[PDB]
């Protein structure tokens, strides 16, 4: 997976 | 003209690929058609590196 494309983090 | 994007929360990156940003900070879309996080430049920094879209939230 490329680097945009990486699980987002959670909203705080 | 253009739609800067502004940051909701906090964040600390893990990688220096990453931005680490500030809630306020403003940035510049670089590249928003890859995935879900962005290639963007901070206006605070100067810096430029991927921010997740899930952050931001774009001027309105």
């Amino acid at each position: 997976v490329s680097l945009a494309r990486r699980p987002l983090p959670p909203l705080p | 003209g253009v739609t800067l994007f502004v940051a909701l929360y906090d964040y600390e990156a893990r990688t220096e690929d990453d931005l680490s940003f500030h809630k306020g900070e403003k940035f510049q879309i670089v590249n928003n058609t890859e995935g879900d996080w962005w290639l963007a430049h901070s206006l605070t920094t100067g810096e430029t590196g991927y921010i997740p879209s899930n952050y931001v939230a774009p001027v309105d």
